[PDB]
């Protein structure tokens, strides 16, 4: 079992784009989301009533999140207050928007990890069917460490 | 979702520039984050589409980001310069962001 997908981040409503924690381990976690009017998605529909393909980003980006924030947990670590995406690379998607209806699984891998770094290749699927791969990076700063990046 | 536009600009019919506003109500900072408020990758990727879509290359729809970087973070109060250029023989928007230095930048493929 799990926490609600929510507090593994620093993130909080509506700003939360996964619904489910399915899995997590020491280089991998897998999370899952729903295309929906009713759920963390229907915000970010389009005027068909879909999810544009450029949000992949986002979501993997929020399941690395998850992966870092289950492990602090497990560790008895502070909760993180901050989560950053630094970039992405060949974020590939087979179709132009997730159709309202289907139910995603978000599933990362750990390439490299560190305090605050981590890279990481994904996968987003619909029933076994691969609809988005990539890379991500992402960096974890101390608020303090913000302060002195946006003044110097 | 979309910010305030203080102006537009379109020196070609490939080309266009953007002068951005964040509010601090921009729903995107909601809950992102309690301790500082900071516009998500994703938005800025967002508006490029907006922008390409309406004005560059209506029609097309999102393939990838080949490659983003997002190299310095964009609170409310910041005014931003988008610079966006769609190639359409090589399928290619390229995008920058700039504060009114550079805070994002990337490559993103349409397909038709
Ligand atoms: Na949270």
């Amino acid at each position: 079992r799990y926490l609600p997908v929510d507090r593994y981040l620093p993130h909080e409503a509506p700003m939360v784009l996964l619904e489910q924690v399915i899995n997590v381990s020491d280089n991998h976690v897998h999370c899952q989301v729903t295309v929906s009017r009713d759920g963390v998605l229907s915000p970010f529909l389009n005027q068909d009533g879909h999810l544009p393909g450029w949000f992949a980003i986002e979501m993997m980006a929020q399941a690395i999140g998850v992966w870092s924030g289950w492990h602090r947990k497990e560790r008895k670590e502070a909760d993180s207050a901050l989560g950053m995406l630094l970039g992405g690379r060949a974020v590939r998607c087979q179709v132009p928007a997730f159709t309202q209806g289907s139910v995603l699984d978000i599933q990362m891998n750990l390439l490299l990890q560190d305090e605050k770094f981590g890279s990481f290749e994904g996968e987003i699927s619909c029933y076994g069917t691969v609809l988005v791969t990539g890379r991500l990076n992402t960096y974890q700063p101390n608020k303090t460490e913000l302060i002195q990046l946006i003044n110097k | 979702m979309k910010p305030i536009e203080i102006h537009r600009e379109q020196p070609a019919q490939h080309e266009a520039m953007i002068q951005l506003y964040l509010d601090p109500t921009l729903d995107w900072f909601r809950g992102h984050f309690p301790v500082q408020p900071l516009l998500p990758g994703v938005a800025q990727i967002d508006w490029v589409m907006h922008y390409a879509q309406t004005l560059l290359a209506p029609g097309w729809s999102f393939s990838s980001i080949e490659m983003v970087k997002f190299q310095f973070p964009l609170q409310p109060g910041n005014t931003l310069l988008l610079k966006i250029n769609w190639d359409e023989k090589k399928h290619l928007l390229t995008f920058r962001y700039d504060l009114d230095q550079t805070a994002s930048q990337g490559k993103i493929k349409l397909c038709r």
